[PDB]
RNA sequence: AUUGGGCGUAAAGCAAGCGCAGGCGGAUUGAAAAGUCUGGUGUUAAAGGCAGCUGCUUAACAGUUGUAUGCAUUGGAAAC
RNA sequence: UCCACACCGUAAACGAUAGAUACUAGCUGUCGGGGCGAUCCCCUCGGUAGUGAAGUUAACACAUUAAGUAUCUCGCCUGG
RNA sequence: AAAGAAAACUGCCGAUAAGGUCUUCAAAAAAAAGAAAACU
């Protein structure tokens, strides 16, 4: 009798809504509607509640049971600050930078640099008057940079035992060190992904500010209730919901920008 | 009553036909495929799924009984992996393979299929052991 | 023939399932492998006595 | 890594490279590793040193080890493993041949658990092909149980 | 390299076309039975071959019994 | 070097890839026939290109116009 | 009163006796878990 999100409100949220058919992977047929006779990708309404239930479901059992999680999403301005809000709100680690090459591969030496922040930190916070002017503001920003590039991985110890990534195209680099180091990962397709480097696909949008950050709260959500302290979005009624557009012609999700592909210099 | 939309077409040798799209199938993930019918061919599939390689295979006829084209399905798993693993012919055109049945061939060891057409039709090699009868040597199906 | 329409469109279906909790029994074989090291130590204890009259 | 897993060396080859003057040595090796109960697994290192290349191989052997299955002692099935342009011919034995490879092969094939085994190498003579040969055709060997629970027979009977 | 290889850049696709003989050759039905499979009989000299045994002090060796391969004829099978 | 009529028959005569047949993701162009009816653009059937995964290769690379999965036939190769 | 570009340029320029090091080698490397004990 368990309930969820409203069909209303995905339609109207913009969550069954790919991208331009040009831009597609054949591998992205089993949740693509009739686009046989349809202009830009979209997705099944029923495919996309039952995937989401599944996310939910797995992400709960692991958050209830002390799980770590990672959350990456160094993509649009708009996902960095969604993502800092996932941080604010649970104490998840965030990698909201750029993912370094054999962050969880090479897990050893980005564990020796998070230690060098902590203690560097620490010894800060300790204070002394030695640490006069110049040097410490030298010191002050490498401690900058530190936080910039590890402020969220900081707090854990030990590989997370699932990634929730916002792209798996463009976390190609994440995802491929979570298959070979057999991790699950989930992501938010886009009708152009190869559906064997993610684990529990949830297809939905990508490029809408408002579709990505819904469905980013709602897996935050179930790791919030397993946490114990209350939802955001997830088991909500339609007051509640409404969220806006945000600013920076109208609030779209068509690909184009194509005259930016010329051929590959050449001739002689 | 089962419709349509391309024109079926199919190379001439008939056990290879059939080879090449279970092959083909195999890798690409394929799953329905259709070829012209053959009652050879139509023969050697129906032990093929006795012997549990491919599903379902159904033969239907024209409007007018002259034409037939068998279209079957391969038992794919959850996972989406096959389960027939390689298909090689022996009896090509021109070279066609004729032994004895003390020299009838064990496949992988007995667990792969070597398809036998002796005097009583096609038939597996197995029962043709059981049968102390040998001929015609079509294809190895492991 | 065995025409059956079974309906596997569950591809690329989820491998794990639950979350590394089945680790119970592990932790329930790695207790019975302590207890068979502190009966191995009172034994060896016992032997020294017979060699030094 | 704690198993009864032996290391051995397959072969020492002697790379260099060239820079602004002289020639940057380091020393190759090709370890194999196994613990003669099914699992084995290789590694290949280079180092400036032969203990450190020794090393690394060692290492990186135990981190890629794969799990090998055994009938009799022996192989199930006739298989070709096939990488590059070396081809390498595994055969079922007999109990009591023994161990008729040689070279890579035959050092794989005691390392595995492996006893009775007919082999031939049908190509080149390079000990990494051959062994990624040899891994290819025993990675793809089929059970007569994963057949079964496919093509839905009882267990091996007919 | 029939089993058991290759011809873009390592040897090797004729400059291209019209093409007889040759090789291969749609689907269905009937007959015959040349291929194909199988049963019976004859033959494939003896020595040698492989297995067992005996005799030489055991062996080497010798003897001993077993041990195929093909052809022809006859009686059937009809999937190619 | 040009023209007419007679020969010569070789070229990096190259896509350095024989012809025929069956199957195997997709995207971007362009050309032809056909369907609708402003062009433009959409669909179908073909020809000619680019990009591109499984697949193949020693690698470069090929990749529905294959150097992929297979069959038939011809020509050719066997260290310098 | 913006759509411009802008332009190469050439003199001459040849050769380098023979055979030659250099990777020796990984076998791989010494020691913690002990205790300790009654006896008439
Ligand atoms: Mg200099
Ligand atoms: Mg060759
Ligand atoms: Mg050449
Ligand atoms: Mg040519
Ligand atoms: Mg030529
Ligand atoms: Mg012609
Ligand atoms: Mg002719
Ligand atoms: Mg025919
Ligand atoms: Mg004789
Ligand atoms: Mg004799
Ligand atoms: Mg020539
Ligand atoms: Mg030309
Ligand atoms: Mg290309
Ligand atoms: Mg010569
Ligand atoms: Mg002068
Ligand atoms: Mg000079
Ligand atoms: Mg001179
Ligand atoms: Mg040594």
């Amino acid at each position: 009798k368990a309930e969820l999100v409203s069909l209303a409100k995905l339609g109207e949220m913009r969550t069954h809504v790919g991208m331009v058919k040009r831009y597609w992977n054949p591998k992205m047929g089993f949740f693509i509607e009739p686009e046989r006779k349809h202009n830009n990708d979209h997705f099944v309404l029923e495919l996309q509640r039952q995937s989401l239930q599944t996310a939910y479901n797995y992400v709960k059992e692991v958050a209830q049971n002390n799980g770590q999680i990672l959350f990456v999403g160094t993509k649009n301005d708009y996902v960095k600050k969604l993502v800092n809000n996932i941080a604010k709100r649970v104490d998840v680690a965030f990698i909201t930078q750029r993912w370094l090459g054999g962050t969880l591969t090479n897990f050893k030496t980005l564990s020796i640099s998070i230690n060098k922040l902590n203690k560097l930190v620490e010894k800060q916070a300790e204070n002394a008057a030695d640490l006069t002017k110049k040097e410490n503001l030298m010191l002050s920003r490498e401690i900058e940079r530190l936080e910039k590039f590890f402020g969220g991985v900081k707090s854990l110890k030990r590989l997370p035992n699932l990634l929730i990534v916002d792209d798996p195209v463009y976390e190609k680099n994440a995802v491929a060190e979570a298959n070979i180091l057999r991790i699950p990962v989930v992501a938010l397709c886009n009708t152009n992904t190869n559906p064997e480097l993610v684990d529990f696909i949830i297809p939905a949008n990508n490029h809408q500010p408002q579709s990505t950050c819904l469905l980013m709260n709602l897996l935050a959500d179930a790791v919030a209730e397993a946490k114990a302290m209350p939802t955001m979005f997830a088991y909500k009624p339609d007051e509640e919901i409404q969220i806006e557009i945000p600013q920076k012609k109208q609030i779209t999700s068509q690909r184009l920008n194509i005259t930016r592909n010329p051929e590959v210099l050449t001739r002689e | 009553m089962i419709t349509t939309t391309k024109p079926i077409k199919a190379h001439f040798d008939p056990v290879a036909d059939l080879l090449t799209k279970i092959n083909n199938a195999r890798k690409a993930k394929l799953m329905t495929v259709t070829t012209i019918a053959s009652k050879l061919k139509i023969a050697i599939l129906e032990i093929l799924v006795k012997e549990g390689y491919l599903a379902n295979f159904q033969v239907l006829e024209n409007k007018s009984k002259t034409k037939r084209i068998v279209t079957f399905n391969l038992k794919y798993t959850q996972r989406r992996i096959p389960s027939i693993n390689g298909v090689k012919q022996i009896s090509k055109p021109g070279l066609r393979i004729y032994r004895p049945f003390e020299k009838l061939p064990l496949v992988l060891n007995g667990l792969g299929i070597a398809i036998i057409s002796t005097s009583d039709g096609v038939m597996t090699d197995k029962v043709a052991r059981l049968k102390k009868i040998g001929g015609e040597i079509l294809a190895y199906v492991w | 023939m065995g025409n059956f329409d079974s309906v596997q469109a569950n591809p690329y279906r989820p491998r794990f399932k639950r979350f590394n909790a089945e680790h119970v029994n592990q932790r329930q074989n790695q207790q019975n492998n302590n207890n068979n090291r502190f009966d191995r130590n009172r034994n060896r204890q016992h032997n020294r006595f017979k060699d030094k009259q | 890594f704690k198993s009864e897993f032996e290391e051995r060396i397959v072969k020492l080859k002697r790379i260099s490279k060239t820079t602004k003057g002289g020639r940057n040595m380091r020393f190759s090796v090709l370890v194999v590793v196994g613990n003669r109960k099914g699992k084995i697994g290789y590694g290949i290192a280079k180092a400036l040193e032969v203990p450190n290349a020794i090393k690394k191989a060692i290492k990186a052997a135990h981190n890629s080890l794969h799990t090998i299955e055994i009938h009799k002692g022996s192989i199930y099935h006739e298989v070709i493993g096939r990488s590059g342009a070396s081809r390498v011919l595994l055969k079922p034995a007999p109990q009591g041949t023994g161990i008729i490879a040689g070279g890579a092969i035959r050092a794989i094939i005691e390392l595995a658990g492996y006893s009775d085994i007919y082999t031939k190498n049908l190509g080149r003579n390079t000990p990494i092909n051959m062994i990624h040969a040899t891994m290819d055709g025993i990675l793809k060997q089929l059970s007569p149980r994963r057949v079964a629970i496919l093509r839905n027979k009882n267990l091996n009977e007919l």
